[PDB]
């Protein structure tokens, strides 16, 4: 006699209301980089979703389980380790193409770990990535 | 099951190029 | 030589896109209760901000553990056991308060475990809720 | 250590009642 309607209801409205606390943890600073990482992951993935997609595919990201999603996680981090600013921005465009597809299965465990490791590895040595950004203007 | 490996590492080295002139 | 913005900026920035996510899979129905129990959701938590926050209190909600959260569920769960509509609305708000004030710790995997079990409960004979809902107009 | 679990279901009965009327 579950309600599968209200489960869903109350679950993401928890998760939003999550989200904007999370936000106000985020400063001046890091807020306008969100917001030139925004545009900049964008305007990736419009001429870059036929590229995107063909990496979406390589890496089988359908298999939704933390045996494919280590190795995922394994492969984003050693093209990296092979690291200029536009792969980064690319990188993270990458992710977001992920969640795109994988966003209906719902939140699972393994992704946060890699989104959390591969945002890590992004941050390393950010001097260079922080000049591309802020170049635009 | 490398060649898989190889072509991800390729694709994305081709995006961050005409991205770097842009 | 890792950049704490920049990490932070990221791991928020995919997240919200998968929030949009999971949101794109919520229907009319469920689209429209979101926006009907959110507006209950709130007018509870000004008038009973003084009587959640005291929940908050006696739930130790800083302890931010599994050992903690595994008996906030519990004690929740057994109030439900012990689950009238108004009751039921009032959960969520407690939740939403618990989330507000533990916001700024991060996300943490217990809480979603939680959230999804409370959410579950909650949908059980769904049927005198959606009513109460409903009768507001 | 029973104290608190009471008053917390006591406490949320308050608002549901509360709440029950308006
Ligand atoms: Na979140
Ligand atoms: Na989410």
């Amino acid at each position: 006699n579950f309600n599968n309607s209200i489960k869903n209801v109350i679950v993401f409205y928890i998760n939003e209301k999550a989200l904007i606390e999370e936000k106000k943890m985020l400063s001046c600073y890091e807020n306008k980089l969100l917001n030139l990482i925004k545009e900049d992951c964008e305007n990736i993935m419009l001429k870059y979703k036929p590229n995107l997609s063909y990496i979406c595919s390589l890496l089988k990201v359908d298999d939704t389980s933390e045996e494919n999603i280590k190795h995922i996680k394994d492969q984003i981090i050693e093209s990296l380790e092979n690291n200029r600013p536009s792969v980064k921005l690319a990188i993270i465009s990458l992710i977001s193409m992920i969640v795109e597809m994988n966003g209906y299965k719902g939140k699972n465990i393994p992704m946060s770990f890699l989104i959390e490791d591969i945002a890590l590895k992004i941050s390393e040595n950010s001097e260079d990535l922080i000049n591309f950004i802020n170049i635009k203007n | 099951d490398m060649r898989p490996e190889i072509w991800i590492a390729q694709e994305l080295r081709r995006i961050g190029d005409e991205f770097n002139a842009y």
